[PDB]
């Protein structure tokens, strides 16, 4: 038999491993803040795509928390406008602002974004290992730091914010980072979405299907990436309201045949590719339009 | 040492002219060039950085261009609230080496001052002196002559004028004339006059008081 | 949230020392340089120098070398600017900055002059709208904060030892002295306020 020559090019999409948390909820590491435990963000790879819809709203989590004479409904997930302004800050105030440091001053804008915001102390806490996530926004270039870490409040008891993580439309250029994003994340984790291409696993010399699959219907490679979102590793379960920790284990693939308009998604890692030219292979991480 | 060399040092404009702030490096700094503003009082703020770039919440008015050694700054139309002084600063090398600053003035009408003269308080006669305080609020253009009389005499000796900040509102100089002698040499003299000279009039505004009241 | 906080303002005398310090809160230090601006009364803005708080790696103007001394300390996010042998030369203000993000100063005032409380001289005219003042005589150092409770606050000339200002205010003779107005004379450094009604 041939052995195995998709190893390094597959290994990106090993996403237990390169990301190792939650993609839809990511809180996979605890942290106290003035004798207070807290879950955050703590994947590996940013998450392409992602944002928060607050329900019953028209408020975009990108505006800043409600502060002074303002209710916590009126505001968002972002850091308020405080002076030295911290957040939103784009890539080239940040670039500036790092100047005269080598190492942070030459960081991928992702990278920066999360090392920018994990910067900020929490309460000025130095004890605690705490980090706030942010949000990268690529069309403004805007690193917005994210004073509310929670990604889902779905309870019907009483659905206060009552909100959702979800690849909106609207967030296509949004990027989710926790305090973890890696250095060499675009070596390292999935981005872009791979055409004439359909994830399988390879067995005797040659890469076999998937062998257990749920089929959804998706009129294009958007709608897909957003089911898979929906399915992917999670580190709180929906409508909720430890064992809560995925470590990246999911429904974090899919295989999107774009003539049958058929979303096949899985919760197994791809080891090979099959080269079938109806087929877009798509990831909960991956960017839900960009395509290679 | 790179010397960055600001120009003007001082410019005059009214309130919707172009701002034009030249300055030159004596050395290349690249594109590592800042500009500043600093409003009477507060501390510098960030306007543009790396020569082009106009930092967050700054207003599309103010503007920087320029690479190597010649670096511009312009203000598209200066309102009111643009009075400050403003500076370029090299990063490229250290030390980071300021330019020399560029103060702008507010350009406006004329206005005629308002003067005020003011007696030796009692309470101070006391303390063994008297100050004699004349002051000339509102008035546009800075330049301002104040010639103080004692019993139709001139008086130079013992005269101290200060001058305020163009005002935040109406962009208008305003002064204190303070004649500061003993409580023996006022007590000596019965009339004390406080004269001013501007452009705006030829005959100077006159405001006097007598002691004998 | 981030804040930045420099040290009080301090009066000296020449020939002697002083440490400004500069503390960042909600925010670490050590990825970001930090530097000291000097501004003389009425002048431009000096670059002093600045330190990496990663390497404790400082550099400076050649003309503060061995006046300026500029630390800092990643564990306490505080940045420290240490100044030798005072002289009026060094009577200015200080920033500190956070990078691109400027302090609001430190005042450092040297001289051999000592702290002196302010008297208080009642400006009225002698026997539509009115002027009223109070002239601050014999005080030291610089800064003294006058309110009313039109108004024009006239910059302190060094008056052969101490400190001479003015403030003056313009109000409509209706309200005076039908209600009473007074100037209240502030000055931190003696700790003294000063109350004068004027009749």
């Amino acid at each position: 038999y041939m052995g195995n020559p998709w190893t390094e090019y597959m290994a990106k999409y090993d996403i237990e491993e390169v990301h190792g948390s939650g993609i839809r909820v990511d809180l996979g590491e605890d942290a106290e803040v003035a004798g207070t435990q807290y879950r955050l963000p703590s994947g590996k790879c940013p998450v392409f795509g992602k944002g928060i819809i607050i329900e019953n709203s028209n408020t975009t989590f990108l505006t800043p928390v409600a502060t002074g004479n303002q209710y916590l409904k009126d505001g968002g997930f972002a850091f308020p406008p405080t002076e030295p302004l911290m957040s939103p800050m784009t890539l080239d105030e940040m670039r500036h602002f790092y100047k005269d440091n080598k190492y942070v001053k030459n960081l991928d804008e992702l990278t920066l974004c999360s090392r920018h915001a994990g910067n900020m102390i929490p309460d000025n806490d130095k004890n605690s290992n705490y980090k706030y996530p942010a949000v990268y926004d690529d069309k403004d270039k805007k690193c917005h730091i994210l004073y509310i870490a929670a990604q889902e409040n779905n309870g019907p008891r009483y659905c206060m914010f009552c909100f959702r993580p979800a690849k909106d439309i609207s967030f296509q250029n949004y990027t989710y980072l926790s305090k973890n994003v890696v250095d060499n994340w675009e070596k390292v984790c999935p981005r872009k979405n791979l055409q004439n291409a359909k994830f399988g696993l390879w067995v005797d010399g040659n890469c076999e299907d998937i062998p257990h699959v749920n089929e959804f219907p998706a009129i294009d490679l958007f709608e897909c990436n957003k089911l898979v979102f929906e399915l992917s590793a999670s580190d709180q379960p929906k409508q909720y309201e430890d064992r809560y920790k995925s470590h990246g284990k999911g429904y974090n693939w899919g295989n999107y045949n774009t003539e049958t308009q058929k979303c096949e998604i899985f919760n197994v890692k791809p080891t090979c590719l099959i080269n079938n030219s109806s087929y877009i292979a798509t990831t909960a991480l991956s960017h839900p339009i960009e395509v290679e | 040492s790179i010397v960055m060399t600001q120009t003007p040092k001082f410019l005059p404009v009214s309130a919707g002219d172009r701002v034009t702030i030249i300055c030159k490096a004596s050395q290349s700094v690249s594109n590592d060039v800042v500009w500043y503003q600093q409003k009477p009082g507060q501390s510098p703020k960030l306007l543009i950085y790396y020569a082009s770039i106009r930092y967050t919440g700054v207003p599309d008015r103010f503007t920087g261009s320029g690479y190597g050694t010649d670096f511009t700054f312009t203000i598209s139309t200066v309102q009111v609230e643009d009075l400050a002084v403003y500076f370029c600063q090299q990063g490229f090398s250290s030390p980071r080496t300021f330019g020399g600053g560029t103060k702008l003035e507010i350009n406006r009408a004329d206005a005629a001052p308002t003067v005020s003269i003011f007696p030796p308080s009692s309470e101070q006669l006391t303390s063994g002196g008297a100050s004699v305080v004349c002051f000339l609020n509102n008035f546009y253009p800075k330049d301002i002559n104040v010639k103080w009389k004692i019993d139709g005499s001139e008086r130079q000796n013992g005269v101290l004028n200060s001058w305020t900040d163009q005002d935040s509102k109406d962009s208008t100089y305003s002064m204190s004339s303070t004649l500061t002698l003993t409580k023996d040499e006022y007590e000596r003299h019965n009339s004390y006059t406080c004269e001013a000279t501007h452009k705006t009039s030829t005959s100077p505004i006159v405001k006097s008081f007598n002691r004998n009241e | 949230e981030v804040q930045l906080q420099q040290s009080g303002a301090e009066l000296l005398r020449p020939g002697a020392s002083v440490k400004l310090s500069c503390i960042v809160s909600g925010f670490k230090i050590k990825d970001t340089s930090m530097h000291w601006v000097k501004q003389r009364p009425e002048q431009g803005l000096e670059w002093i120098g600045r330190i990496d708080p990663a390497n404790d790696n400082s550099e400076y103007d050649p003309k503060f070398q061995g006046k300026a001394t500029i630390t800092a300390d990643t564990s306490s996010n505080t940045a420290y600017l240490q100044l030798s042998s005072l002289t009026s030369e060094d009577t200015a203000v200080y920033y500190c900055t956070l990078s691109h993000f400027w302090g609001q100063g430190t005042t450092l005032t040297v001289s051999s002059a000592k702290t002196t409380p302010p008297s208080v001289y009642p400006l009225a005219p002698g026997c539509s709208s009115v002027t009223l003042g109070c002239l601050v005589k014999g005080y030291f150092p610089e800064s003294v904060t006058v309110t009313w409770n039109s108004v024009h606050t006239f910059p302190a000339l060094l008056q052969s030892g101490l400190y001479t200002m003015s403030s003056s205010v313009t109000v409509p003779s209706s309200t005076w002295p039908s209600q009473t107005v007074t100037c209240s004379v502030a000055h931190p450094a003696s700790s003294t306020t000063v109350d004068k009604k004027l009749e």
